[PDB]
């Protein structure tokens, strides 16, 4: 309100009463989750691919230790 | 008539579908324009 | 015994306000009764005289119904691969070597992991099948997009919307009318295979009693899901005045407690019923 | 009583009765009673007005003008689930 | 309102063929309308 | 002797250890998801 | 290995096979269950 303004007051009373009244509140879901158009098992492909990086890795580990064991003599 | 300043921010204030076919405080709706006739109803005066 | 001549329930239009289908040959006198599955609205009990109702209904929503599966296809691929592939450093590798040895226990974690993704994964597919839904409630129906739908042209479901002041109905009826392209159709039949031929992308709203029948015949690819948005009955309805309305209404309720009329719903929904078992 | 005597009778006494009893006690303290299996048969309350009574048919326009309305519906959802106590 | 004097919903007995509860008040003018949950049957509407 | 013994409370100790990441696994596969990082402001 | 040590180790495998798959399957379960909200969370149910 232009300060001054002889609805500044009786305003602000209303603003905190429709608050209290729970108005406010009704108001926010009425416009943001009542007309909201997006409210709210298959298989994992990837995921056991982080695994196969293990395994792979270590088997390149075990080729080396292989080696390196028959290169004793 | 009391002046209401207020703007075309979604969903606060916005343009009717059927904006076209109408004319005065029925061109908008959204949150601050049942607000705006809330703090009517509670403080008695009439709105632009 | 003679069936309406524009194959119509009733409604009047908003121009010309006369009466069509049974209801207009009712009111306007061509014919002496009528026997059909006839909502019971306002409107009509208005202009004739509705008998107690002899089935109870409510408008509902019809969609389209919806081993190696817990381990993705590609995987039992690369499971065989390392497979090989281990078979085949082993292989290369010939009691027991250390290096050998330890390839055999990094394989062990390696299977002990896929085994232990497919029995939680296999866990959560049978827990979530009896539990999984792709929409339960009706708002949430109407909440979702990309799946269209829609009632008949004519009809209590279309003027249920068109009348519904509550929120999501109004929401849904809104809808409706601007959908393009339109998702109303002109006879239940035409609605149900919208709904086999959209393959999900289309959800038909009707009767309880016509979702619940359909529910049951073949292909038995469609599902009644949620429960109904309203509740409300058929009833038979007589042009007011008539000579025949009280003997009907009492022959009526008669016949709803004598078991009958339980009876003949038995006999052609469930009784001719060619598959309601669901397991969880 | 029935209900009563269902509670007391620690499973050696069954009670029949409309599904709207049955479905309100059942939301009700201390929630120690349930409905079993469907319904026998299907009927409806009323409104029930002397034959030829001037009130008759304005009441059962009524009905069914609150029944379209969501009245009916809402009402029901009021006295049985929203001041159910185990809902 | 008023609550129905002895308690019943209503029935006739066989051999006085007199209307109880709600029904008899409605049938013997001692009520105008009943407002209650009151199973609908062949013989009450018959009567109301 | 004791080697054995070691055996079995190892054996036991990683029965429970697979049974526990199995079942975890399992409601994990059953309930939640994931979709964005969480990236915090100052990350960003 | 006699014949009935070996039926013996087969029944006892058998016997500690179901009861790792049930204590699996039930903690499975309840740490299911415990991902659903709790009733108590809820006002009204409150
Ligand atoms: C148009 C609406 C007022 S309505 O459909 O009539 N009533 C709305 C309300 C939700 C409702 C809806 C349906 C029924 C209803 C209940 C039972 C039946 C059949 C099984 C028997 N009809 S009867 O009247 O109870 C019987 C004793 C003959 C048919 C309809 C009763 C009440
Ligand atoms: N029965 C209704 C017409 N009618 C028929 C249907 F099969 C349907 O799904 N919806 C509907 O309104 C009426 O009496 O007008
Ligand atoms: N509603 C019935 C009476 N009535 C009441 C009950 F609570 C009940 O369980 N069964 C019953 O028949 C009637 O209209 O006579």
């Amino acid at each position: 309100t232009p300060k001054g303004s002889s609805l500044g007051t009786p305003v602000n009373l209303a603003v905190l009463k429709l608050s209290e009244q729970g108005v406010l509140d009704k108001l926010k879901n009425k416009w943001w989750y009542d007309k909201g158009e997006c409210g709210a098992s298959a298989l994992s492909l990837s995921n056991v691919a982080g695994v196969f990086y293990i395994l792979v890795g270590g088997l390149g580990l075990a080729m080396l230790v292989a080696l390196i064991e028959f290169a004793y003599k | 008539t009391v002046v209401v300043t207020t703007i075309l921010e979604s969903p606060y204030v916005m343009m009717k579908k059927n904006h076209e076919m109408l004319e005065g405080n029925e061109r908008y709706e959204g949150y601050c324009v049942d607000l705006a006739a809330e703090i009517a109803k509670h403080c008695g005066f009439k709105y632009k | 015994l003679t069936i309406v001549g524009d194959g119509k329930y009733g409604a009047r239009d908003a121009d010309t306000k006369i009466w069509n289908g049974m209801v207009g040959e009712l009111v306007y006198g061509k014919a002496d009764i009528a026997i059909a599955p006839l909502t019971i609205t306002l409107v009509r009990e208005e202009v004739i005289d509705f008998s107690k109702p002899f089935m109870s209904l409510g408008i509902s929503i019809m969609i389209k119904k919806p081993f190696l599966d817990p381990l993705a296809y590609e995987i039992w691929m690369a499971i065989v691969f390392a497979y090989i592939l281990v078979s085949v450093v082993l292989f290369l590798v010939s009691p027991r070597s250390l290096s050998a040895r330890i390839v055999a226990g990094v394989w062990w974690f390696f299977t002990l992991i896929i085994i232990s993704s497919y029995t939680a994964n296999l866990a959560a597919f049978l827990t979530v099948e009896r539990m999984v839904s792709p929409i339960e409630s009706a708002e949430d129906l109407s909440k979702q997009t990309e799946i269209a739908y829609g009632t008949l042209d004519s009809g209590s479901t279309k003027e249920f919307f068109r009348r519904s002041k509550i929120a999501v109905f109004d929401k849904m009826w809104t809808y409706m009318r601007s959908a393009e392209p339109s998702v109303f159709v002109r006879t239940t039949a035409e609605g149900v295979a919208r709904v086999r031929k959209s393959k999900g992308k289309y959800a038909y709203l009707l009767e309880s009693t016509m979702n619940e029948y359909i529910e049951q015949r073949k292909p038995c690819d469609t599902m009644k899901v949620g429960g109904n948005l309203d509740s409300k009955g058929y009833g038979i309805a007589t042009p007011k005045g008539s000579s025949l309305g009280t003997p009907v209404n009492l022959a009526v309720l008669k016949l709803s407690e004598q078991g009958v009329l339980d009876k003949l719903k038995n006999k052609w929904w469930y009784d001719k019923g060619e598959c309601g078992s669901k397991e969880k | 009583e029935g209900v009563a005597r269902v509670r007391k009778s620690k499973g050696k006494y069954a009670y029949l009765l409309e599904s709207t009893m049955n479905e309100y006690i059942e939301q009700r303290k201390p929630c120690d009673t349930m409905k079993v299996g469907g319904n026998l048969d299907s009927k409806g309350y009323g409104i029930a007005t002397p034959k030829g009574s001037s009130l008759g048919t304005p009441v059962n326009l009524a009905v069914l003008k609150l029944s379209e309305q969501g009245v009916l519906d809402k009402l029901k959802n009021k006295w049985w689930y929203d001041k159910g106590e185990c809902g």
